[PDB]
């Protein structure tokens, strides 16, 4: 109890500090994690284990409360608030060793957080789009661990970063906003991964139509089918009438000539190319060209409801009124620019060009493996993820690491004009920011205090600028950690997720100096 | 709460004390692990899967030797006994000289670039198989009888797996990758005998059908899979209640056979005497086939329903009003009910989409059915990854020293500090070369080095250690031979381990 408490404050959250040190970035290691008698996890993305593992102390217990309050707002800076936070309890255990209130350097930890913030207020670039987020081709590069990706590591990472970043794609059911959602870009292999080329439109693998049916629609209105064909089921309800043992025959075919007419009104209202989730026979292909109509069958939903939310109104891949094959009433029809039928992957694919109510764009990629279908996933998860942060965060700021050691460059002459105590305040929050150079080498097995001393030795005046890597500071490397043009290989941030996370480290620390009790019945 | 390198080292002194009797377990002389329960049971086994089962282990790294066990076990299930004895020593050696000076991700890219020039000295080694010659199959096979030693007729079982495999060869991608062994099926019989057997077209049947429920023989007619909607209507096209009164017998049964005879209507049209029904099937919906002259069959498990649609190469029909020749019973086809033993037994060959031939067995007894079958088990093993890759690999420690010696030219001219894990793995492969010294008997120091003296002339192209002789030998003349696909993903199971336990620092609750 008492400094005790403070002890065991500090002596839990170092422990846990000690955990996601060692599973941050991508050269963050994963820990085995004991849930259960037979169950262990191995997993990183520090924040995620928390919830994972279980907390021992309520020092343990209300910094795992901190990280999910990072990680429920924003994915990123999720681990890393926890290493801050723990950095700021050795710092101020010894001036409360010392001499000193912890009172009084809370306060300089919480002034200086306001100070930071306004670095990172006139540490802000908008202009975001040329220079795009990571150093444009760096965005995918380091997350395309290059094995066979790494050889297309500057042609990949031009298309797939252009084809999201601000150009047009429609939200959930048609939503103003650029692509902040998954796109219909697919991962099929063929002849080469060269050939694997940006599309204007949509990505669809299916199977299409041939007796007759036309090839391609310009102008097209789509039928998004979430309901199967084939046959329609009916044994009697038409034709009940007997002369002959023939009729009886007569009467059990008359479900054929019933969807007849229920084509033509799904024809009537809006169509030209039906997609249908289920399969059609060629004789249920036969109800659509005698209305005229282009049916391609065994279309994936996966892609149709990213198809019918674009589409525009009230679509079949959403209703629920079913008769075995539904008949329109009215307005029901989705809406396309054309439908031209294209050679992709030497495969003759629908290839749906953009939807009215808000265009769109994907990709098609190919490739020569199984394997490269796996590994152009997370080379989608990490584009999608930097476009996010460009559409939401307009202003981002450049460098995540540079400027950690320039706001401790930034923090040392507002420690010194201030006065007092708070002084000595200001320095020690700063040393906090050390940390985060730090944990990335050990990573990234290389020297932390090698690499922090390089940081600072870069400099002009305490400002973090695209301007010079030589004689300013600007950006970093999730592998190396050197100072580094924000185009070519260095480093940018979303504002967002930093003020947040130095706002929840001072958060954090405040309640943890209050604790000098450990009373109990 | 575990961390730093007593964690490290934990994972060291498990993976590496697992290794140590199972390498002894290695090669077709090895030696027995014995395992003494505390009921005082006694196991004694070479096979790692039924060890590591069996073995009680507390550290969850060891956990995980059984999960990259279970791996290669899914995938093969051959080599599961080798992919834990590389991955020992590729921990054992590199790290405590590295972990002292702490560069984890400096080895995990060291063992990135232990894989793929592994890859690139499996294709100088091994010189293509034909996929075109029995004979060229026929001596890998009888490499992998000898481990267990049973020659007894595993020889003739030996043209029986390769007659299958090779066959069955037909798996897509869209590049058309075969690694298939599941369209396969032997026959597990308690009477004739193996020799007069041979493989039969289609894939045979003996896991439900064991009777002549289909016919006793079919020369032309057609087989019909039917997953097709069979629930016959118990209204005039409506679902009322079911037959439970006799105001409910009179009116609801001439829609019931009504229903029926209209898809036994579509059936006949293709002319079958044999339709086997599995979702849908009714009780009077497979004896109104009864009185429609066609033996009706349900009670089978979907597994059969696949070899069986593979067994004729036709598409298991949906729709239930209208059947043809071209959906299913593709082609004649042909049904064979016979006697062997006392039982009734259900060939189906004549396979259109050709090439599907399957197992036929038949011991004395189960058990004499049961001994031979093990050996091809593991001689179905062997041409699967002869259709996965048409390569085969000289086997002792021809292919280890071999890759041995590229990654210290390699070491030489990356010279970063990816150097040292490259000599480490270097040595961490010729641990297989150095437990068949001990799984023969000779002096384990002489043979490694005039195994190094013979890659300094020959290159250890085909002239590697045995655990038989104890000595250097012509793996051509000698006839130990295994495939590249089985040397690969042994090698590629243990490079995935070795990343794995290097990220383990810290094991915590």
């Amino acid at each position: 109890t008492g400094e005790t408490i403070r002890s065991q404050n500090v002596m839990a959250a170092a422990s846990i500090a000690n955990i996601v040190k060692s599973s941050l970035g991508p050269v963050g290691l994963d820990k085995m994690l004991v849930d259960d008698i037979g169950d262990v996890t191995i997993t990183n993305d520090g924040a995620t284990i928390l919830k994972l593992l279980e907390v021992e102390h309520p020092a343990a217990k209300v910094l795992c409360e901190l990280a999910d309050l990072q990680d429920k707002e924003v994915g990123d800076g999720t681990t890393s608030v926890v290493i801050i936070a723990a950095e700021l309890l050795k710092n101020a255990d010894e001036l409360v060793k010392q001499k000193i209130h912890p009172t009084s350097v809370i306060s300089g930890y919480r002034l200086a957080c306001k100070e930071a913030v306004r670095y990172i207020n006139e540490n802000l670039i908008v202009n975001t789009d040329e220079l795009g987020r990571d150093c444009l081709i760096n965005a995918a590069k380091t997350s395309m661990s290059s094995k066979i990706i790494g050889i297309n590591g500057d042609f990949f990472a031009n298309m797939v970063v252009d084809a999201v970043l601000a150009i047009k794609y429609t939200d959930i059911r048609g939503q103003p906003r650029y692509p902040v959602n998954s796109v219909n870009i697919l991962k099929a292999h063929g002849r080469s991964q060269m050939e694997s080329m940006l599309i204007s439109g949509y990505a669809l693998n299916c199977v299409v139509g041939s007796q007759g049916m036309p090839k391609r629609i310009v102008n097209a209105k789509i039928a998004c089918l979430d309901f199967s064909l084939q046959k329609t089921k009916m044994k009697l309800g038409v034709q009940v009438v007997i002369t002959d043992p023939e009729k009886l025959d007569q009467i059990r075919q008359r479900e054929s000539d019933i969807t007849k007419e229920r084509i033509q009104k799904i024809l009537a209202t809006g169509a030209n190319v039906i997609l249908t989730t289920g399969g059609i026979d060629d004789m249920c292909l036969k109800y659509f060209v005698e209305a005229g109509a282009m049916a391609v069958r065994r279309v994936l939903k996966r892609d149709l409801k990213r198809i019918a939310k674009a589409s525009g109104a009230t679509i079949l891949s959403t209703l629920a009124n079913l008769e075995g094959e539904e008949t329109f009433e009215a307005a029901m029809l989705g809406q396309a620019e054309e439908v031209v039928q294209e050679r992709i992957c030497d495969d003759e694919l629908i290839l749906i060009k953009n939807t009215k109510a808000r265009t769109s764009a994907s990709i098609i990629l190919r490739g020569a493996n199984d394997f490269m279908c796996d590994e152009m996933e997370r080379s989608l998860h990490d584009a999608l993820c930097v476009v996010k942060r460009v559409l939401e965060s307009k202003s981002v700021v450049p460098g995540g690491g540079a400027v950690e050691a320039a706001l401790s460059i930034y923090l040392e002459n507002y420690a010194t004009s201030m006065g007092s105590r708070e002084q000595l305040a200001i320095a020690e929050f700063a040393r906090s920011l050390l940390v985060i150079p730090n944990t990335l080498a050990v990573n990234a097995a290389q020297d932390s205090t090698d690499l922090v001393a390089k940081l600072r030795a870069f400099h002009n005046e305490a400002q973090v600028n695209p301007e010079r890597k030589n004689l300013k500071w600007i950006g970093l490397d999730l592998s190396n950690g050197k100072p580094r043009d924000n185009k070519q290989a260095g480093v940018f941030e979303p504002t967002i997720v930093k003020v947040k996370s130095l706002k929840f480290a001072t958060e954090a620390a405040i309640t943890i100096l209050r604790i000098d009790d450990l009373i109990k019945l | 709460r575990e961390s730093g390198r007593k964690v490290q080292s934990g994972n060291i002194n498990a993976a590496k004390t697992i290794a140590d009797i199972i390498r002894t377990c290695l090669g077709p002389k090895s030696m027995m692990k014995m395992l003494l329960d505390p009921m005082g049971g006694i196991v004694m086994t070479n096979d790692g899967n039924a060890i590591l089962r069996e073995i009680q282990v507390q550290h969850p790294a060891a956990k995980s030797m059984i999960e990259i066990s279970r791996t290669q076990d899914e995938e093969v299930g051959d080599g599961t006994t080798s992919v834990i004895i590389l991955a020992g020593e590729m921990l054992s050696v590199a790290e405590h000289f590295l972990e002292q000076q702490m560069h984890p991700t400096v080895v995990i890219s060291a063992y990135r670039k232990a894989l793929d020039d592994m890859i690139s000295t499996l294709k100088k080694i091994s010189i293509p198989v034909d996929i075109s010659d029995s004979d060229m199959m026929l001596n890998i096979i009888n490499s992998s009888i000898t481990t267990k030693a049973i020659s007894r007729w595993s020889s003739l079982a030996c043209n029986i797996a390769l007659d299958a495999v090779k066959m069955v060869q037909f798996e897509e991608n869209g590049r058309k990758e075969i690694d298939i062994k599941k369209y396969a099926r032997v026959e597990k019989i308690p009477g004739g005998i193996i020799e007069d057997s041979c493989v039969l077209r289609g894939v045979m049947i003996n896991k439900d059908v064991t009777h002549p429920r289909m016919r006793r023989y079919i020369k032309n007619p057609r087989i019909v899979l039917l997953d097709s909607s069979l629930e016959y209507k118990k209204g005039e096209s409506q679902t009322d209640i079911e037959i439970t009164r006799e105001e409910d017998f009179t009116r609801i049964l001439q829609m019931e056979e009504e229903y029926i005879q209209q898809l036994c209507e579509d059936i006949i049209q293709l002319k079958p005497d044999v339709v086997i029904t599995e979702k849908g099937i009714s009780d009077l919906a497979q004896h109104y086939l009864m009185r429609a002259n066609i033996t009706a069959i349900r009670r089978v498990r979907k597994t059969d329903n696949n070899r069986i649609a593979r067994a004729c190469g036709a598409r298991i029909v949906s729709r239930p009003e209208e059947l043809r020749e071209d959906d299913v019973g593709t082609g004649a086809g042909l049904l064979e009910i016979k006697k062997i033993g006392d039982e009734y037994f259900t060939f189906i060959t004549d396979c259109k989409d050709p090439k599907a031939c399957t197992i036929l067995l038949r011991g004395a007894s189960k058990e004499i059915l049961s001994e031979v079958e093990r050996n091809l088990q593991d001689a179905m093993q062997v041409c699967r990854n002869v259709l996965l890759d048409p390569q085969l690999v000289p086997g002792g420690g021809a292919s280890e020293m071999a890759v041995a010696h590229a990654l210290t030219e390699k070491s030489k001219a990356m010279t970063g500090v990816e150097q040292w894990p490259y000599r480490a793995v270097a040595q961490a492969l010729e641990v297989i070369p150095r437990t068949l010294i001990q799984n023969c008997g000779a002096s384990t120091i002489r043979l490694l080095t005039s195994l190094r003296a013979k890659h300094t002339q020959e290159n250890c192209e085909t002239w590697g250690v045995n655990g038989e002789t104890g000595t250097l030998v012509d793996m051509k003349e000698l006839g130990i031979w295994e495939p590249l696909a089985v040397k690969l993903q042994t090698y590629k199971t243990a490079v995935e381990t070795a990343v794995l336990l290097l990220r383990i620092d810290d094991i915590v609750s």
